[PDB]
């Protein structure tokens, strides 16, 4: 469970993300597709080449749901209920793949936020992405 | 797949007693019931809302026999799984878009199913040999992914 | 999240185990040690030969804890609190190992309950073991 | 492992710029702080109660250098990770009782640290070649476990 220190750490790092959130979401996806090619099985309908617009667009959507989670960090299940429904009954993405996107997001943040990505903030971000993932897979069965 | 010849004989011996049509339908059915997200690949199969709907579904049953018939043929080629499954690997990746974690889930369910069918005959060492086999089959099916 | 039906299926299946719990706990352990040898790194001080008494003894302890969780299925986080502290703060078993033991208990149960290990029940027991694992791992960080 | 030449050279060139002392110190320390349960192998290192303490611990720092030292010598034997790391694999299993899942955790930490240090230079294609290396290294280290 996220501690008070964790919420604060998360809000602060995502604070400096500011308006690059969409660019970082896209970057993280691109990183995931290249490092973990099996994740491409979930996007057969997309053009997955570098800089395609489906990735970008999608990157902004993901980044935005994260913005919303951080802001409702105290009430995630509720804040993400609809997304939770969506993943469990329609997209039906395998749970293990959440771990892969999370790792790629973390790498993306470490790459763009050097002074902010301290060992404590890294710990908190990882816990947070895990909590989010749990929430998105809580209705699977 | 590094398998000892005592492991190899344990595996082939048990397999000789398997009724592939039945076990194949059970494994696939249980996959769809225990790990419901896997139904995403089978919308054309009709009704899958309840366990009896899944287990008795004639399409799940037919498809199950087909999966296991091919797993079987693979048990006659333990020294070249990759080669044996190369075309199926390609097919699961480029046409069906199946995430390979599904082959591992199916592997684990097959092991409980064999456990269910053979009882005490499915000994700890016999299980250990099958675990290596299902892992090797899952890695062979994932090997042409790109 | 277990459902009324899950809770019923689990109590029914565990009821059949009865005074077999310990036995099946040792068996589960032996299957895990042979199928997944990396799990032996956690019991270097044990004798892990077939019929080993430390394995039996530990198997009983594990089965008792599962028995307690069944007896307290509507209050599992509290009933398992002590065990959860122990695993997080002293034993520090990697989370993936819980999935391995969980598979092995399922195999053991299947091999002993030909009549009760239906698809519905198998499903319920799998969710049950994942909830137990979640509880025991909840205080890791 | 299956590493493309343009991949093989992306890794190598990047590694030529790495300060192994700093980086190892940081990877290992991050490992103890992000995944606290891994501290179970380091009770005799001292105080590890807070991130700061973990990051200032000279034995952590020194152990970090040793590990990455060995890793570093490995990138010179990419065509044979298994042979290079065999004695290490045995020792980790037989004397140290380290669950290999820990090797994977460290690799992912390692990849975050490289990104932290190199920023723009740690591009997605360069990250992909490192993910192959790190999994290849972990698998070599787990190879002799029985
Ligand atoms: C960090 C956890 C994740 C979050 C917050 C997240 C969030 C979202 C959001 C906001 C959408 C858009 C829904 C809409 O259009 O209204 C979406 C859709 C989607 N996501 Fe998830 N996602 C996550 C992880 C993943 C995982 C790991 C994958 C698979 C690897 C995945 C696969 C998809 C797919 C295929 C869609 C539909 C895309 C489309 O068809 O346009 N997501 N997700
Ligand atoms: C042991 C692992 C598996 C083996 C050996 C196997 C084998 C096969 C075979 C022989 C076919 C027929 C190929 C064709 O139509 O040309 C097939 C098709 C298919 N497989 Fe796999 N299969 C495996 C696992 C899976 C699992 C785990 C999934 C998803 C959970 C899956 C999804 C499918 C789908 C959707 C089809 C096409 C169904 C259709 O005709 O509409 N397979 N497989
Ligand atoms: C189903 C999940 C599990 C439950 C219910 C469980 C329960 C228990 C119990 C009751 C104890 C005894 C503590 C005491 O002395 O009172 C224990 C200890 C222990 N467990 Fe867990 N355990 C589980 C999973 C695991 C797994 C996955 C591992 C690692 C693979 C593990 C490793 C250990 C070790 C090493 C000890 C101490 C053994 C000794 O020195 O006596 N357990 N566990
Ligand atoms: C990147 C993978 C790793 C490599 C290449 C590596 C390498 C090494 C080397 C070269 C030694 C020195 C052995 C000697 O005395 O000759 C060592 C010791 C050790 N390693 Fe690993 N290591 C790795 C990962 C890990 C991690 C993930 C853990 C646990 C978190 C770990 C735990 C240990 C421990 C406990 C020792 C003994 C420390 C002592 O002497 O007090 N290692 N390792």
């Amino acid at each position: 469970m996220l501690s008070p220190a964790d919420k604060t750490n998360v809000k602060a790092a995502w604070g400096k993300v500011g308006a690059h959130a969409g660019e970082y979401g896209a970057e993280a996806l691109e990183r995931m597709f290249l490092s973990f090619p099996t994740t491409k099985t979930y996007f057969p309908h997309f053009d997955l080449s570098h800089g395609s617009a489906q990735v970008k667009g999608h990157g902004k959507k993901v980044a935005d749901a994260l913005t919303n989670a951080v802001a409702h960090v105290d009430d995630m299940p509720n804040a993400l209920s609809a997304l939770s429904d969506l993943h469990a009954h329609k997209l039906r993405v395998d749970p293990v793949a959440f771990k892969l996107l999370s790792h790629c997001l973390l790498v993306t943040l470490a790459a763009h936020l050097p002074a902010e990505f301290t060992p404590a903030v890294h710990a908190s971000l990882d816990k947070f992405l895990a909590s989010v993932s749990t929430v998105l897979t809580s209705k699977y069965r | 797949v590094h398998l000892t010849p005592e492991e190899k004989s344990a595996v082939t011996a048990l397999w000789g007693k398997v009724n592939v049509d039945e076990v194949g339908g059970e494994a696939l059915g249980r996959l769809l019931v225990v790990y419901p997200w896997t139904q995403r690949f089978f919308e054309s199969f009709g009704d899958l809302s309840t366990p009896d709907a899944v287990m008795g579904n004639p399409k799940v049953k037919a498809h199950g026999k087909k999966v296991l018939g091919a797993f079987s043929d693979g048990l006659a080629h333990l020294d070249n799984l990759k080669g044996t499954f190369a075309t199926l690997s390609e097919l699961h990746c480029d046409k069906l878009h199946v995430d390979p974690e599904n082959f591992r889930l199916l592997g684990n369910v097959l092991v409980c199913v064999l456990a269910h069918h053979f009882g005490k005959e499915f000994t700890p060492p016999v299980q250990a040999a099958y675990q290596k086999v299902v892992a090797g089959v899952a890695n062979a099916l994932a090997h042409k992914y790109h």
